[PDB]
RNA sequence: CUCCUCAUGGUCAGACUAUGUAGGGAAUUUUUGGAAU
């Protein structure tokens, strides 16, 4: 997970919503902080710019490498 | 302004009939007297009854050990 | 000493069903939370009921535009999480 | 088709031979060899005692593995000799497949004679203990004069460099020898086998050295028993203590026995103490005793090791129960139960019914059908019911009958000298009358899972349950039908004292006959 | 003992993980964390129409089950931790043997 | 403790937005954040999944019930880059 | 105090039935044993779904987490 | 185990929203490390119109694990 | 691989960091599911 640091990552939430953001840090619970994170729902449609977000590790399903770091 | 475990203990001593709201289930709630409990809030409940709200009917269950995880809201009736 | 007590409690507790399954190499059927069932032999187990199962036959129920039909498949080497277990039944 | 794989190899003209086999099957193999049906026979090392005369012999590998050593070790030149005696011609042919390091060793000591040496220097502690117990050696002078008879003595003179005695001379020998025996004596007095006091010099024997020397158990094993065994010890601990001994050095392991021990440990009643080593032969002894108590289907490899263990254990378990008696702990009861379990092969709580020879689950159920609990109810049974219960072969039925007959229903009675006059700290003699159902023709003990023969014996026990103190014990061989035995035992302190007497057989389980009585001591 | 260690053994293995949400995963395990968090590479993933992904990290609690290859040696992989525990746990008369 | 817990403690005194497991969104000034993610919030504007919006003075929600937070961009500078 | 653990210990070796949170399944059988985390083992078990007998399962293990309550029958 | 700092909410009337879209109003009385709460003058607000006074002086206990959120009615 | 605990060696006035034959990561706020339909 440390290799994934600073990367743009796609996290899939428990509810099925898709969040995309830079992975700045994690912890034991897999609580993630995501910089410049935006949300996509259906697939672009229903995309929103959230900004800096924490996500809970209990809600996270999976993460994938989206793009390279800024 | 009393801890909840002490509240449950006064239910224990008073032997008042107790109504428990379960978790994520509005349809049914369980009722009966608290004869004892543990640290996990598992409760031995005597003359317990299932109370479907959906006039209310119910099923007499006799003695029961109810697990504390179901517990949403403990009350007196 | 503590280790001994844990193994013993495991032996005489409800866990005895999955212990007996591993030692006798007997098939057991597991009702899971996905509404799927796994009849198989227990290769390994865990306190969480994590399991290594061999000769897995999983049975499920599917609904279509007519009568409900049962479906089943064979998975020879299956490893299972411990929380999906609703029930582990041991039978003849 | 016994020896489950002996079929397919032997079918193509190569036979299999190893210890532990079905004997019939082995004999068939041998007959094929003699008649020429099998031209080739593969014999395991331990079967060198079975001498099958050959025209030629091949020896494949000089290295055998033992776990205890934790590496392969080459064969004894003795084994190789017993391995070359089999072959004779038209010309005697012996192929020996060896390493380069072992070539010079075998190529010399097989063709040229074996130089003989003496290993006494290792066992001197036990040997000298034995001499002191027999009280032939009254003093240290006496022991040196006793060491004059040793093949060791002659040897240390002709080749002193082998034994580490640097000085070669009459005085040098004397000094070195006296050094050795002095070290021995310090170990014995420290371990409480003996005691030494100045007035030439006087040496006396204690309760530990008595039993150790009598049963012949080695010094080190006894010292280990002493260190581990205390009061309030459990049956598991006693069994561990039994497993840790030097007598089990002769039980072989190659890598499979140990891995299989791990796999077997799921199925066993007990669990080895965490602070000792698994690879050590002690753990294996432990699990094979477990497999003796629970009758598992053992590999034929492990059957032999079980047999070896059983050949050792009876003296050892006797020492275990007696050493606890010497330390005056009432828990010797559990040691007695364990000894019974070793003679028979069943647990105390699991079932008394399984004790009777050749019982299995189904047959036991019929006993529950007739609602029998103890074995004594089988003695009152008559022939028609027995026929209904056991449908089996005639030899097995006969052994069961012999079991029933020689297993006595014996009654425990006591007669005390004076119940009114009871003084504290005095040697109080009791006369216990014991009486037997049938007078024995011979004392043979009958058990299937314990192949070796045993004579029956008994232990008379007096102690108080709450304090966990055993006041008195004695061993008896009851040949007659009715006898009397006098326990000379010191009385406890003043006041009311519960005294419970057991009559516990060394062999047969569920023979425990008890009578409880209490006396007020002044 | 701990089956998670058995999963730790499974690096470079091609597996199909069914998940509690019903998702099917197919890929080569690069590692599994003790949390049973599984990082995989060359993964085709089917949500309940397959998406091809270079790397996928899955949180352990979401894993329903993992289907292993039939070629795997379970006898060998299952017995480790006991041997490790034994390793962590670990006089004249020495030579029963002679000359 | 968690590094994101440390950031979230830095977020105290700022205006944050919170989405709970139910889906309701609470925007307001974060008074207090415990280690367990329990948060005390002020002058909250709340948007329900149905779209209705309400105003409340003081709200405190359990950690376990929070889906996620959005915190101001000021904190992104440091010191979590290390 | 009479705790759930002693009541359950006294309930061992008796015919019981257990209603799971789903209520989709109830199990009536002899209570063989229960562990410290409160998993359940029953013998001769019978399954009652929707209050009707589904079938006779036999020796059965119930994950603790699914148990809503246990009652003596 | 950490204790929630609820002391500021003590003896204040609060509206708890709880799992299953349930809502109750009552004065905060006790709490513990577990976030389990004792409420006095508890009033259930049912989905329809009405509200029932469940515990006027007899109070009640709510499992902290079931507590979704808590609103302070007072300041 | 990660977090905690513990131990530890160091540094600062309990905290931080390297290492560990260590313990651990199923009973309310996260990883042994209230989900299923």
């Amino acid at each position: 997970l440390a290799n994934l640091i600073d990367y743009k990552l796609r996290v899939l939430t428990q509810d099925g919503r898709v969040y995309i953001g830079q992975l700045m840090a994690f912890d034991k619970h897999m609580n993630l902080v995501l910089n410049e994170c935006i949300e996509e729902r259906v697939p672009k449609v229903e995309k929103r710019v959230l900004g800096l977000t924490i996500l809970r590790g209990e809600q996270i399903l999976s993460t994938v490498v989206e793009d390279k770091p800024l | 302004m009393v801890p909840p475990i002490n509240c449950i203990f006064n239910f224990l001593q008073q032997q008042t009939p107790v109504t428990i709201w379960l978790f994520e289930q509005i349809g049914i709630r369980i009722k009966g007297k608290i004869v004892g409990f543990d640290e996990f809030m598992n409760v031995v409940i005597d003359e317990a009854v299932e109370i479907p709200v959906n006039v209310e009917k119910g099923t007499p269950l006799g003695k029961i050990l109810l697990k504390g995880d179901n517990i949403t809201l403990i009350t007196s009736a | 000493e503590l280790e001994e007590l844990e193994e013993f409690e495991f032996k005489h507790g409800p866990m005895s069903l999955i212990n007996d399954a591993m030692v006798t190499r007997t098939p057991v059927i597991i009702s899971l939370r996905n509404n799927h069932k796994i009849i198989a032999r227990v290769k390994a187990f865990d306190r969480h009921c994590n399991m290594v199962l061999e000769n897995v036959k999983e049975l499920w129920t599917e609904k279509k535009g007519k009568n409900v039909i049962n479906r089943e498949r064979f998975i020879s080497k299956l490893f299972l999480r411990g929380d999906s277990v609703i029930v582990v039944l041991k039978t003849p | 088709l016994t020896d489950g794989h002996l079929r397919a190899p032997l079918k193509h003209g190569v036979g299999i031979l190893y210890k532990g086999m079905a004997s019939n099957d082995e004999r068939i193999v041998k007959r094929l060899y003699e008649y020429g049906a099998v031209s080739v026979l593969l014999i395991s090392k331990d079967c060198s005692a079975f001498a099958c005369k050959t025209d030629e012999v091949i020896i494949l590998g000089t290295n055998l593995y033992d776990g205890a050593e934790h590496k392969y070790m080459p064969y004894t030149i003795n084994e190789l000799l017993e391995m070359v005696g089999l072959a004779s011609g038209m010309a005697g042919k012996v192929l020996i497949l060896t390493s380069h390091n072992m070539k010079a060793y075998y190529k010399k000591f097989l063709i040229e004679p074996l130089p003989t040496e003496s290993y006494l220097q290792y066992i001197i502690h036990d040997t000298l203990n034995n001499e002191i117990a027999n009280s032939i050696i009254q003093s240290k002078q006496d022991c040196v004069d006793w060491f004059t008879y040793s093949y060791f003595y002659r040897r240390i003179h002709v080749n002193p460099s082998y034994y580490g005695v640097r000085d070669t001379s009459p005085h040098g020998i004397s000094v070195f020898l006296s050094n050795l025996v002095e070290t021995c004596l310090n170990d014995l007095v420290e371990s409480s086998f003996i005691e030494i006091d100045d007035t030439t010099e006087i040496i006396s024997t204690l309760s530990n050295g008595l039993i150790a020397s009598h049963y012949g158990v080695s010094f080190f094993t006894i010292q280990s028993f002493v260190s581990s065994l205390s009061n309030t010890s459990t049956l598991k601990n006693m069994l561990y203590v039994l497993s840790t001994a030097v007598e089990f050095e002769s039980v072989p392991l190659r890598k499979g026995d140990r891995a299989l021990l791990v796999k077997l440990s799921k199925r066993l009643p007990l669990r080895f103490p965490e602070h000792t080593s698994s690879g050590s032969v002690s753990f294996k002894v432990f699990l094979l005793l477990q497999a003796y108590f629970s009758r598992l289907e053992l590999p034929v490899d492990f059957q032999n090791d079980l047999k070896d263990i059983l050949e050792k254990v009876v003296p050892l378990i006797n020492v275990v129960v007696d050493i606890l008696s010497a330390n005056g702990y009432l828990n010797a009861t559990t040691a007695m139960d364990l000894a019974q379990m070793l003679i028979q092969g069943v647990w105390d709580v699991d079932n008394p019914l399984r004790q009777i020879p050749h019982f299995n689950n189904k047959i036991l159920e019929k006993c529950k059908e007739i609602n029998v609990e103890t074995v004594y109810d089988i003695m009152a049974l008559e022939d028609e019911e027995r026929d209904e219960i056991l449908t089996l072969t005639d030899s097995q039925l006969a052994q069961v009958a012999a079991f029933v007959n020689n297993y006595p229903n014996v009654e425990l009675t006591y007669s005390l000298n004076n119940s009114d006059s009871l003084i504290s700290g005095v040697k109080q003699k009791i006369t216990i009358q014991l009486t037997r159902d049938v007078e024995p023709e011979n004392l043979q003990v009958t058990s299937e899972k314990y192949p070796f023969d045993k004579l029956e014996s008994w232990w008379l026990v007096l102690g108080e349950v709450s304090k966990k103190e055993l006041y008195a014990i004695k061993k008896v061989t009851l040949n007659k039908e009715t006898q009397q035995y006098e326990l000379e035992f010191d009385t406890p302190t003043s006041g009311k004292h519960n005294l419970t007497i057991w009559c516990v057989c060394d062999s047969y389980l569920d023979a425990d006959k008890e009578l409880s009585f209490e006396i007020n001591v002044k | 003992m701990k089956l998670v260690n058995f999963l730790k053994k499974l690096r470079n293995e091609q597996v199909t993980i069914e998940l509690k949400n019903g998702t099917t995963v197919w890929g080569t395990l690069q590692s599994v964390s003790p949390q049973m968090n599984a990082i995989l590479t060359d993964v085709k993933l089917t949500l309940p129409n397959i998406a091809s992904l270079q790397y996928i990290n899955i949180r352990g609690n979401t894993i329903r089950q993992i289907i292993l290859p039939d070629s795997l040696n379970l006898d060998s992989l299952l017995v480790d931790q006991k041997q490790l525990n034994s390793l962590r746990r670990s006089a004249n008369k020495r030579p029963r043997r002679g000359l | 403790n968690g590094i994101p817990v440390k950031l979230l403690n830095e977020a105290q005194g700022h205006i944050v937005s919170l989405e709970l497991t139910t889906g309701a969104t609470y925007r307001g000034k974060l008074v207090e954040s415990e280690d367990s993610m329990n948060v005390q919030l002020r002058d909250v504007i709340a948007t329900e999944p149905q779209g209705a919006v309400t105003h409340m003075d003081q709200i405190f929600v359990r950690g376990s019930q929070i889906k996620f937070i959005v915190v101001p961009d000021l904190l992104k500078n440091a010191p979590l880059f290390k | 105090p009479v705790n759930p653990k002693p009541f359950l210990k006294g309930l061992v070796n008796h015919r019981v039935g257990v209603k799971l949170k789903f209520n989709s399944t109830e199990y009536r059988g002899t209570l063989v044993s229960t562990d410290n985390y409160f998993n359940l083992q029953l013998n001769e078990a019978e399954e009652f779904v929707a209050g009707v007998s589904h079938g006779t399962l036999g020796e059965i293990f119930i994950r603790c987490n699914n148990v809503l309550y246990i009652r003596e029958l | 185990v950490s204790t929630p700092e609820l002391k500021k909410y003590m003896d204040k009337k609060i509206l708890l929203n709880i799992n299953g879209s349930r809502k109750v109003a009552g004065i905060l009385r006790g709490y513990d490390i577990f976030l389990n709460v004792v409420l006095d003058d508890a009033m259930e607000i049912n989905g329809e119109d009405p509200a029932n006074n469940h515990q006027l002086g007899l109070q009640t206990v709510i499992r902290g694990n079931s507590i979704i959120s808590l609103e302070a009615l007072d300041a």
